[PDB]
């Protein structure tokens, strides 16, 4: 109560439009956190195959890290037709994110208006349709391009804009197409393969468990079958 | 330049008004909120104060950045001149939510990331009943801190029980009123699980 | 900063990988300043020293400082504040604050009035450093002059509250005696007399009223008397002096009131603080049951009062040729005349009409002169009452009476007699109670401890009529009513001046004129109706002393041991307390002989404890204070002597309304006025009304006279400052980091160059690593990182590269190829030629990278001669 | 359902007249306001007077 006729005697002149007068802010709950119960046999999903998340750009000011704080207010999802988000890269400040049967270009930070002659994450640029990795860790990014090995397929391509099969091109169709398992790759086991770029000589090796396939950017052609098999780790 | 823990604390609600009346909806008051901090994580550079306004009944709150403080201070008082009026929905984007993603990259200074599960830990509905079974409630006469209200006495015409000088806490229960109970549990990080 | 790379496209510059220079200073270097500062407190004043504007030959004089700097500030003596000490450097910017610690003023502000001047004295602070050590080690870190820096106490932390007069309060009797008023504010202000040289005054013609009467200000006298020889004193017209004691095996308190229900006492046990703060400061106003405690640090130097009166009747005089409304002279001197100083106008013969005989004689043209009071009586201002024919005659309207007491300078108590209410382990003094802030109503001061009495209840907005009822316990003759005073004789050769003047000794009642022991009815001798009590005041501060521990009053003190309370005969208690100790009265005495006229009592409520004042005294609360500026910059030479000129207390003249009229048209009004010399944290001198100094003040009010403008109390907040601490770890290396000045405008103004704001900043990201150079080719510019190369938008077309100077982002050429050595880039019209020690080549950016040593082999050559150590000569 | 008392100590009284007329009496005082029932809580007894 917010007048000031309390405790008076006088108590003459005093009425309802004086007396009693209110402010009922005073009588607020602790309505702003509020919580419920939950179903513990309810089956609401957590699992988003075909979804990306955007944090905000870096301040590099003194406050938070925007990379940890992640509130999924920016949220991108993928054709799920083609399959779960296997991985995603940027090559040539453009990120293309490989799917196991897709293979798109998420545009994000784009120029309003041209691409050539505003860091809102517009829609995906989808490049092939059926082409996508199903390995991740057979991509090796390099200055050419992406390698990765595709097993659907049965091949060995090269995104440097347009895909390339390099396999078909430099002749590598049949060792590719008895190698290939479903299998995912893991270290303990080598199943699939496990791609590697030498950044001081331009080299790729497509490695795996009893073999090692090298190939050079310098000539663009394949070098030989290294011993650099079962290698978990081959890095600059 | 680093991580950010949930709202571990949240005070209860404090009065804006006089020290002998309500103040009416139009007006401004001359009021100041001590924080006395107690036993800090020294390990954190800065300690950061909110402050939910509200000038209505479940209307939307003003909410203003009060300071960021260092750790190893035992006390400011929340004069409300300073303070940066930020959005009120951002108080839910503390800290952020818990995924497991899949893979990553790093483009103009941001992060994605997908193909990601959201990590929600529940409750078993065995350890729920056997918590509501080895509950053991009772109805106790608590009072405040204080506990003695010396302003009022038996040598005046009238003394106003005021109890806009203290904090929220000054509620109780209806005697003769059903009331569904419950309780909740906190993370190492501040969030807050559901109820039981 | 300390950059690492230059371009230059469109007249702008860049910059990137750079430092930021902060020089800071060691915390032992801080805290050998904060051991070898030698803080002390001066009485220093500003450069003229002489204000000629002031002098002892004016009725009032304005002591204006708004003419000057805001260097009149000063610093209240018994207020802690935090200092500190800045340095500058070559440029002129200023280093961070040392703080040196919380010291307490020990200099009061001092006015002097002389003849034709006055000289007031502001306290200050002066550091002195005189270490040569530690000054040759601020030298060394390239510092120069150095500045004063406080932080000023929040009205929470501050040990004074406010400064200001002590006015008593006034209580009628029945109403002390049913608590519905109790105490209540005084229509007037009751100074005490410094002698008693006055009291011989009233008596025979000694006392000329052209001098001007000293209220009633004994503590229980009663505010009226029936002695002739101080009739000028009378403020009620229905007042006959009882006395507020009684014997209790005589009479009851009831029946002891019942002679005088409608009699005013004084009280000093509680009193009315009026300060600037209070009427200027709104949060002063909201103060409820506030624990403080009092303190009386001076005085206040009484010299004149400027008083007026206007009498406007209903109906005409009741004699034809009468003259009416006289105006006499009263109190309306110089300062220099001080001897008569704390005097007012309030009674005296301001009206002049021929008699109302029984046989009615208005045709005569003598006349004879009638008292008129403060509050009088709600009828004829002569002789009449209860006309048998129709209205009466000279019938009051409107009524009301100025005053302006003038305290043209403040002598302040040694601090030895400095007097504390609260003095621990002395039985007499006990403390004050609650201070309570009175706005508009009712106000219970809470009670009084040793005292068996209740919470008092205290009204300064009063609207009471006034009765007398007629009984002859006083004296025989008021069974009839209140006697009407006249003078001796008529007005004999016009000499109404001097008649008016000697109006204590040419005054007798109607009834006794001899001459007029038959002439006169009955009804036209006795006055016997009511009196209208209106008035109403401003914004102040109400507390009251609590009884000693015997049961007594406490009371403000007397100086010089002159003056005292009104004492009880014995076996007499006061109405209000029958169960009360033998004397019921306690009052101590100031020994202050520098002051010699009347004046009040100057004290200041104050805080004893005060826990965690700046937010605490570790070097945290101090990292989170607000700092300002204090003093001129000096040059550091052989010693550093600071004088902290600009504070935040103020000494400005104060014209306090303690009162004015409840309406426009009320008969009785009163109009008070106490114009002294305060200080204050609001600057006072930011009043812009022109009702200041004025003998008039009849329509004075708070809509007119103390209107204020806040902005004039501004601080020196624009340029503000805070601690940093030297072990905490705020980065200042950024790598991947540009910088973008302005456009270059080629005019007569600064180089945007060298004038870096960091406002339009861009960093690369931080992955590829720092940036090692970056470079212009063909109207573009391009980063070679560690592990990248890039191109950075800027003053491309809006809309298309080809077929608004703006630092849009940046666009990567490649993620994965950049140079390492900076040095090894040549600009050419082809394209840059770098060499990257990683991918072991030879490059040329020309639109598109190409591997000059592949294409021309010489990869092996590259490839053997590479290392990681950078270029140097 | 009564479940409690209040416990009264004191009450706050006032009164006011105004006659349109004046008072017979010539000479007369008219209102005359006497004390009823302005006293502090700890004088309980005379409660709800
Ligand atoms: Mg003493």
């Amino acid at each position: 109560r917010y007048d000031k006729n309390r405790g008076q005697v006088n108590n003459l002149a005093v009425s309802p439009t004086n007396f009693n007068l209110f402010n009922p802010v005073y009588s607020q709950k602790n309505n702003f956190f509020t919580f419920r119960t939950i179903d513990y046999e309810r089956f609401s999903i957590n699992y988003f195959p075909n979804s990306i998340t955007v944090t905000k750009e870096k301040s590099l000011g003194e406050d938070i890290d925007t990379w940890t704080n992640i509130t999924l207010a920016t949220t991108l999802d993928l054709d799920g037709d083609k399959g779960e988000i296997v991985s995603l890269n940027t090559y040539n400040n453009e990120i293309f994110c490989f799917q196991r049967r897709g293979l798109s270009n998420i545009l994000f930070n784009s120029r309003v208006q041209i691409p050539t002659s505003g860091l809102k994450v517009s829609g995906k640029r989808y490049i092939s349709n059926t082409i996508g990795c199903a390995n991740k860790w057979s991509i090796a990014e390099s200055p050419s391009g992406l390698y990765f090995i595709d097993n659907e397929t049965n091949s060995l391509y090269l995104f440097n804009g347009e895909i390339v099969s390099l396999s078909d091109k430099l002749g590598f169709r049949q060792w590719i197409s008895t190698h290939n398992v479903h299998v995912n790759w893991e270290p303990v086991g080598y199943n699939n393969y496990r791609s590697f770029y030498d950044k001081n000589n331009n080299d790729v090796y497509f490695t795996y468990k009893d073999h090692c396939l090298c190939y050079s950017e310098l000539i663009n052609q394949f070098t030989s079958f290294m011993s650099y098999e079962g290698v978990p780790a081959m890095f600059n | 330049y680093g991580k950010e823990t949930n709202i571990f604390r949240t005070s209860p609600l404090l009065y804006i008004a006089y020290s002998d009346r309500g103040a009416s909806p139009e007006e401004t008051v001359s009021c100041s909120f001590q924080i006395n901090f107690t036993e800090l994580d020294s390990s954190y550079d800065f300690i950061r104060v909110y402050s939910i306004h509200r000038t209505s009944i479940d209307a939307t709150p003003t909410v203003r950045k009060v300071a960021d403080l260092a750790t190893d201070t035992k006390l400011y008082v929340d004069t409300g001149t300073t303070g940066e009026i930020v959005d009120p929905t951002l108080l839910l984007y503390v800290g952020g939510e818990e995924i497991a993603p899949y893979t990553m990259t790093q483009k103009d200074n941001t992060l994605f990331l997908g193909n990601y599960t959201l990590k929600r830990s529940l409750i078993s509905t065995e350890l729920k009943n056997q918590i509501k079974s080895d509950s053991i409630v009772t109805t106790i006469l608590g009072g405040l801190d204080d506990a003695i209200e010396s302003e009022w006495n038996v040598n005046t015409q009238y003394n106003s029980n005021y109890d806009l000088n203290y904090d929220s806490r000054i509620k109780g229960f209806q005697k003769g009123e059903i009331y569904r109970l419950g309780i909740q549990f906190q993370d190492n990080k501040g969030k807050w699980s559901e109820v039981v | 900063i300390a950059p690492y790379t230059m371009t230059q496209k469109d007249n702008t510059l860049f910059l990137g990988n750079y430092t930021l220079k902060r020089s800071l200073i060691s915390t032992e270097l801080k805290n050998q300043i904060k051991s070898d500062s030698i803080v002390t407190t001066i009485l220093g004043g500003l450069d003229d020293a002489i204000e000629s504007e002031w002098n002892v030959n004016t009725q009032y004089n304005s002591n204006y400082d708004l003419n000057y700097d805001s260097r009149i500030k000063g610093f209240q003596k018994g207020e802690i504040y935090r200092l500190g000490i800045q340095f500058q450097d070559n440029k002129g910017k200023w280093s961070e604050v040392v703080f040196i610690g919380d010291y307490e003023c020990t200099e009061r502000f001092k006015y002097t009035q002389y003849d034709t001047y006055g000289i007031t004295l502001i306290p200050r602070f002066k550091v002195v450093i005189s270490n040569s050590t530690t000054i040759q080690a601020i030298k060394n870190l390239g510092y120069i002059n150095a500045r004063g820096v406080v932080v000023f106490p929040t009205l929470e932390d501050r040990n004074i509250l406010c400064q200001g007069i002590l006015c008593p309060t006034v209580a009628n009797y029945k109403d002390r005696l049913d608590n519905s008023p109790f105490v209540q504010s005084s229509w007037f202000s009751r100074p005490k007399q410094a002698t008693e040289t006055w009291k011989t005054e009233y008596s025979g013609t000694n006392h000329l009223s052209e001098f001007g009467e000293v209220p009633y200000f004994q503590h229980n006298e009663p505010i009226g008397s029936a002695s002739l020889s101080e009739i000028t004193r009378w403020e009620i017209q229905t007042s006959l002096g009882l006395v507020p004691y009684y014997n209790p095996s005589t009479t009851n308190a009831k029946d002891f009131v019942d002679g005088s229900p409608s009699e005013f006492l004084v009280d000093e046990n509680i009193v009315t603080m009026h300060s600037p703060d209070v009427e200027f400061d709104d949060r002063l106003q909201n103060i409820t049951n506030g624990k403080f405690k009092l303190r009386i640090i001076g005085t206040t130097h009484l010299t004149n009062t400027l008083s007026d009166i206007s009498v406007i009747t209903s109906t005409p005089t009741y004699g034809n040729y009468a003259t009416g409304f006289y105006k006499g002279k009263v109190a309306n001197m110089n300062i220099s005349t001080s001897y008569y100083g704390g005097r007012q106008l309030s009674a005296g013969l301001f009206w002049s009409d021929n008699v109302k005989f029984q046989d009615p004689s208005p045709q005569d043209k003598l006349e004879r002169l009638w008292m008129v009071y403060p509050w009088h009586r709600n009828g004829s201002l002569m002789n009449m009452g209860v006309p048998t024919e129709g209205t009466r005659a000279a019938a009051l309207q409107r009524k009301i009476i100025s005053n302006l007491k003038f305290a043209s300078q403040n002598n302040y108590l040694p601090n030895q007699s400095v007097w504390e209410a609260e003095i621990s382990g002395d039985a007499n003094h006990t403390g004050i109670t609650p201070v309570n802030s009175w706005t508009e109503g009712l106000v219970r001061i809470p009670a009084q401890a040793n005292s068996n009495l209740g919470s008092l209840n205290y009204y300064a907005n009063i609207d009471k009529v006034l009765t007398f009822n007629r009984s002859e316990q006083i004296s025989e003759i008021y069974k009839n009513g209140y006697l009407i005073y006249t003078t001796k004789d008529w007005i004999t050769d016009g000499k109404i001046a001097d008649l008016f003047n000697n109006a204590i000794s040419q005054t007798i009642s109607v009834d006794q004129v001899q001459d007029w022991l038959t002439r006169i009815a009955d009804t036209d001798k006795y006055g016997t109706e009511p009196v209208s009590m209106k008035y109403k005041s401003n914004p102040h501060l109400v507390f009251a002393f609590n009884y000693t521990e015997s049961g007594k009053q406490l009371i403000l003190p007397m100086k010089n041991n002159n003056n005292g309370y009104l004492a009880p005969s014995a076996n007499s208690k006061p109405f209000w307390n029958p169960t009360a100790p033998e004397g019921a009265v306690y009052q101590d005495s100031i020994n202050f002989t520098n002051e010699n006229r009347a004046f009040f009592w100057l004290a200041e409520l104050y805080r004893d404890s005060v826990v965690n004042r700046f937010g605490g005294d570790t070097e945290e609360a101090i990292l989170n204070n607000t700092w300002l500026p204090s003093g001129d910059s000096v040059i550091i030479g052989d010693s550093i002597n600071i004088e902290y000129t600009e504070g935040d207390t103020y000494y400005q003249r104060y014209d306090c309304l303690r009162t004015f009229a409840y309406t426009n048209e009320d008969q009785n009004s009163i109009v008070d006025i106490v114009s002294f010399m305060c200080e204050s944290k609001v600057n006072i001198d930011g009043r812009y009304d022109k009702n200041r100094g004025q003998v008039n003040n009849l329509a004075v009010s708070p809509t007119n006279f103390n209107l204020f403008n806040p902005v004039y109390s501004q601080k020196n907040n624009f340029f503000t400052f805070r601690t940093i601490d030297y072990e905490r770890f705020s980065i200042n290396y950024f790598p991947n980091s540009i910088t973008v000045t302005k456009e270059k405008s080629l005019g007569e103004d600064i180089d945007t160059w060298t004038n870096i704001t960091l406002a339009t900043t861009l960093d690369l990201d931080g992955d590829k690593g720092e940036i090692v150079s970056l470079n212009t080719y063909n109207n573009e510019i391009f980063c070679f990182q560690r592990r990248g190369l890039s191109n950075i938008l800027f003053n491309s077309r809006v809309q298309i590269p080809t077929s608004g100077l703006k630092v849009s982002g940046k666009r990567y050429i490649s993620n994965t190829i950049g140079c390492a050595n900076k040095w090894s880039i040549a600009e050419s019209p082809s394209g840059l030629y770098f060499i990257d020690n990683e991918t072991n080549s030879l490059y040329l950016f020309n639109g598109e990278i190409v591997s000059l040593s592949d294409k021309l082999g010489f990869r092996q050559w590259i490839s053997t001669h590479n290392v990681h150590v950078n270029w140097e000569p």
